[PDB]
RNA sequence: GACGGUGUUCUACGGAGCAAGGAGGGGAUGGAAGAGAACAGGUCCGUUAUGCCCUGAGAUGAGGCGGGCUGCACGCGCACUACGAUAGAUGGCGCUUCUGCCUGCUGUGAGGGAUGAAGCUGUGUAAGGGGCUUCUGAACGUGGAAUUCCUAGUAAUAGCGGC
């Protein structure tokens, strides 16, 4: 193996406060973050220009500095608007892609804002009952 | 009137192995080349166990030292490939 | 022009073989020559008939076979029969017919159903169960 | 045409795939590096230049049948959809991929209009050059 | 389950007693006779009256 | 124009050394692939008209996620017979008949009495039963060795035949026969 | 160009009308005493036998089979003894 | 080991019709002998043995 | 016009096994059918079928509008999808055919796909019920005593029609 595969790799990588595994390929390794699947992680690693066939452990600070910024806003690298998990917000009106620690804070505010107005879907979703049309008499115990 | 024997008395995922190597250093690549040339049948599974490396990497080692080395492919499917050494 | 035609059927597949006489051997299943065929069952079932009736008895024939309906394994057993019962219908009219009577004996010791048709038929379904024999699960309490 | 059944269909696709890239006249979709090619899929095509191997797939069989519509193309490039706790079903490709290849060929002046024969002499003469090269 | 009922046995004894010297020991001959003598409709019934007769004859 | 079962292996010089199993192992119906739809194999005496290489292939399409995959079992047999040939240098069709012989028992144990006279007797086994038990132990050691391991099914077939045709103590088929025979002579 | 068409539900009384018209048209302007016999048509329905929800559940399928023959004999003003049959559904175009 | 060819099928007497009594005929030195087998045996068959000293009846 | 008819091995002359020849072989296959009795079996919610009782204008009759039959600590019966390399992903070949075949990636929780979020849409008087796109990603490591269906083009696998 002259040049097919590397000679030494880093076993740990730190992006966005999560320890990526450094022995996997690039598009798969980014899926440890919360907000990145395999269908948007492989789009970012294609507009940037990263080689799809390269372990994440073998990367300089130049690449990990670029794609760690592309993940903040993917609309600047050039992905369409219909790919982000939070479009057209109900409080200001701007599209975005919440990621990591800003996911669980977003729905937790929904449940609280909906109890002041005494909604019904925000009382069932708070004590863990099924909110879409399912029938709760034999399943879900 | 009570689920008392439908509960499963089992265990905790009987112990696992260590992760396999994904890097190939030169001195061991020259050890694979030591005795892989006087063999009748060499597969990517026989290699990835003696040296404990990921079976996707174990074949690139064979593809590489098949170009100039002693091995040579004698048949290949999508689910197997065999390399017969040229003694 | 010297020509014949035959028919083969296996389950609900049907094939036809037009056998002319040019001076070279050849096969063409569905307009594809007998070198680019990818069905490895179509090549192993159709070249053990060319070994049970020797090659020399057919040096200057060119068969054209067709098969447009049915499963996959069934389709082979229909091409395989229109091709075998055309080496005989040719030796009946334009060749030594005592040479048609012995290779017809050599094909029948190999298998009776490379000249005749399998009569096994699919069974209907009865209510109270998902097939012909099986029934739905009973419950005792 | 005739003689298109004599050549191995996997070498014909590679023989005018590399030929198409060397003309610089084809323009791919609005974006083809980001999309998956149908509704019953999960991930994007592993290759990088599927759009040229996919166009020469349509040009082989525009010359077998002689006329292709934008509903037979969707119906021919489908997949099996994984529906969860149900059994799976068959769905076709996106209707948008099939028509964008029927206009790249038109602007390059290959397919004329005809519902019973879609190829011009400049198309029949070009296809006949790839048959005789990969015997 | 190859037993012959009474209407098909009881008939073959009436035939073997009246037209007896018209019958010999092959199936294709005795079937030609029961088409001449008897008047039934089902082609399965003559086939069994004729097949029971050829066993009676060589007995 | 002779027929070799994959265009490489001949059916003569495949002599079955035994004398009681000889009229029951069918090396007579040749073919260049173990696939033959027929009707002459139905019946109380049609169990001896199945080719021997077809009895062993149809043992592998089991556990109904694999029901009716016979072409995929035929593909996996082309490759196992390549490893058996280039590794041991002998006929791969003749080392499968030596495994069936060295893996079928010759005596078992039955019950007679009723709950106070339950008595482990000893019986012998006719030939046709001695082959249904050999084929079923060879294939059940091949299915275990491949379930959750990284080994391929065609290499799990090769190791199991080159070890049963020599009585090597590494075979699941032969160790499982020697308990049957040892036990079946202690109840006597 | 005469064209007689037949159709009915029972067949033991459609063969009579296609044989009684065999001889009363033999010695006339037309000839070729024959009648084509098309393949029949079928309509099926499947239902439950039980008039409530008790017992074993048992099904039964009904059929409406329809035979039909054809006639083609060009003549000129040669009938009303065809309209005197109880079940066959005569048609004369 | 020894051998023998079945020449008479006495009957099927097992717990649930499993075994089948039979009358073998050893071949290295001719001797009729009774014996119980387990598989689907016919007449003319030749079975093996590994000791010929029991008759079972 | 296929009859255990012909040969063969046993028979109580009732018949049974195994062979050949044959498009078809042992009730030719699968269904449909099915005397006379019984049960206090089910149905008055199927019927302008029906005895008796009950109800009668703020009607136990006829319409119109909203709600419910879909509520959820828990016990049970039939099913669908899984626990992976005999595999998953992506492409090619077959077309008015098919539920298959070949295949660069994955060497193991890239197996599994419940639950919930944001945005787009169809039917209809009325829908967070029905579809689609990005994200979230459970339990599950082949299952205790018991127990169901099955003898050949069948069991089991993968599907398409109709009601």
């Amino acid at each position: 193996n002259y040049t097919y595969d590397p000679a030494e790799v880093q076993y740990i990588v730190r992006i966005h406060n999560t320890n990526i595994d450094g022995t996997k390929r690039i598009p798969f390794a980014l899926t440890k973050i919360r907000g990145i699947g395999i269908r948007i992680a492989t789009a970012i690693c294609k507009r940037l220009g990263i080689d799809l066939r390269k372990r994440a452990g073998e990367m300089g600070e130049d690449e990990m500095k670029r794609i760690s910024d592309a993940i903040l806003d993917p609309a600047s690298v050039g992905i369409p608007e219909s790919y982000m998990n939070h479009q057209r917000d109900i409080i200001d009106g701007t599209t975005s892609h919440l990621i990591g620690t800003r996911l669980d804070a977003d729905l937790r505010m929904m449940i609280e804002r909906g109890k002041k107005n005494k909604r019904i879907r925000a009382y069932r979703l708070d004590v863990g009952l099924k909110v879409r049309g399912q029938r709760t008499k034999s399943n879900g115990r | 009137g009570t689920r008392k024997d439908k509960k499963k008395w089992g265990d905790g995922r009987k112990k696992e192995e260590v992760r396999r190597a994904v890097t190939v250093s030169e001195e061991l690549l020259a050890k694979v080349r030591k005795d892989v040339g006087r063999a009748s049948v060499v597969t990517r599974y026989m290699i990835g166990s003696r040296y404990n490396l990921n079976l996707g990497v174990a074949e690139n080692v064979l593809r590489h030292l098949s170009n100039e080395g002693v091995v040579q492919q004698v048949l290949g499917n999508r689910r197997m490939t065999i390399y017969a050494g040229c003694r | 022009v010297k020509s014949v035609t035959t028919q083969g059927k296996k389950k609900r597949a049907v094939a036809t073989c037009v056998c002319t006489q040019t001076g070279e051997f050849s096969i063409r299943i569905n307009k594809v020559p007998f070198k680019l065929i990818t069905n490895t069952l179509m090549i192993a079932k159709l070249k053990e008939i060319i070994c049970i009736v020797e090659q020399a008895n057919i040096k200057d024939l060119s068969f054209d076979i067709t098969c447009k309906i049915g499963g996959d394994v069934s389709r082979v057993y229909a091409v395989r029969m229109a091709f075998a019962k055309a080496i005989l219908a040719f030796y009946g009219t334009y060749f030594d017919e005592w040479k048609k009577q012995e290779i017809q004996k050599r094909l029948l010791d190999f298998d009776r159903f490379s000249l005749v048709a399998d009569s096994r038929k699919r069974e209907p379904k009865k209510f109270g169960g998902p097939g012909a024999r099986a029934r739905y699960q009973k419950s005792y309490r | 045409i005739e003689g298109i059944y004599e050549v191995m269909p996997e070498k014909f696709n590679e023989a005018l795939k590399s030929y198409l890239k060397s003309t610089n006249e084809v323009v791919p979709l609005q974006d083809h590096d980001i999309m998956k090619t149908g509704e019953g899929r999960e991930q994007a095509p592993i290759e990088e230049d599927w759009y040229f191997t996919r166009m020469a797939s349509i040009v082989r069989q525009i010359s077998i049948k002689g006329a292709v519509t934008s509903e037979f193309l969707a119906k021919r490039y489908g997949s099996l959809k994984n529906r969860g706790c149900r059994p799976s079903k068959y769905v076709g490709a996106y209707p948008e991929i099939g028509e964008s290849v029927l206009e790249n060929l038109k602007n390059m002046g290959w397919i004329n209009e005809h519902p019973k024969d879609m190829l011009t002499e400049k198309g029949k003469t070009i296809v006949r050059e790839i048959i005789e090269k990969v015997r | 389950g190859c037993v012959r009922n009474k209407i098909v046995k009881r008939a073959a004894r009436t035939i073997a007693e009246k037209y007896f010297q018209r019958l010999d020991s092959t199936f294709d001959h005795n079937l030609l006779v029961v088409q001449d003598v008897a008047v039934v409709q089902s082609k399965k019934l003559k086939n069994e009256i004729a097949g029971y007769l050829t066993s009676l004859y060589k007995k | 124009a002779e027929i070799n079962l994959f265009e490489k292996y001949s059916y003569e010089e495949v002599k079955v050394n035994n004398v009681s199993l000889r009229p029951y192992i069918n090396l007579s119906r040749r073919g260049i692939v173990p696939h033959a739809a027929t009707t002459i194999t139905k019946g109380t005496t049609g169990k001896a008209r199945i080719p021997i290489a077809e009895r062993f292939v149809c043992s592998l399409m089991r556990h109904g996620r694999n029901s009716g995959k016979k072409r995929l079992a035929i593909n996996i047999f082309e490759d196992a017979c390549f490893i058996i040939h280039s590794m041991t240098k002998k006929n791969p069709l003749q080392v499968l008949v030596d495994a069936i012989v060295n893996s079928g028992p010759r005596e078992d144990t039955a019950r007679i009495g009723r709950a106070g006279s339950m008595r482990r007797t000893s019986v012998d086994v006719s030939p046709l039963k001695r082959i249904s038990i050999a084929i079923s132990n060879l294939s059940a050691g091949i299915r275990n060795a491949s379930f959750r391991n990284r080994i391929t099914l065609a290499e799990a077939i090769a190791n199991e035949l080159i070890a049963a045709s020599t009585n090597s103590q590494n075979s699941y088929a032969v160790n499982k026969k020697k308990e049957i025979e040892r036990i079946a002579q202690s109840n006597r | 160009k005469v064209c007689i068409d037949m159709a009915s539900l029972e067949e033991k009384q459609i063969n009579k009308v296609c044989r009684e018209f065999y001889e009363y048209g033999k010695t006339f302007i037309d000839d070729l005493q024959r009648e084509t016999v098309l393949p029949k048509k079928v309509e099926s329905i499947t239902t439950l036998r039980n008039p409530s929800g008790q017992g074993t559940k048992k099904w039964s399928r009904y059929k409406m089979i329809v035979h039909l023959r054809n006639f083609y004999l060009e003549a000129t003003h040669q009938v009303q003894f065809l309209r005197n049959f109880p079940h066959v559904e005569i048609n004369l175009s | 080991e020894f051998f023998g060819e079945v020449t008479h099928v006495l009957g099927r007497t097992g717990g649930s019709g499993l075994l089948t009594q039979v009358k073998m005929e050893l071949m290295h030195n001719k001797r009729t002998i009774q014996r119980a087998v387990k598989g689907p045996v016919a007449v003319g068959d030749i079975i093996e043995i590994l000791e010929c000293e029991r008759e079972h009846r």
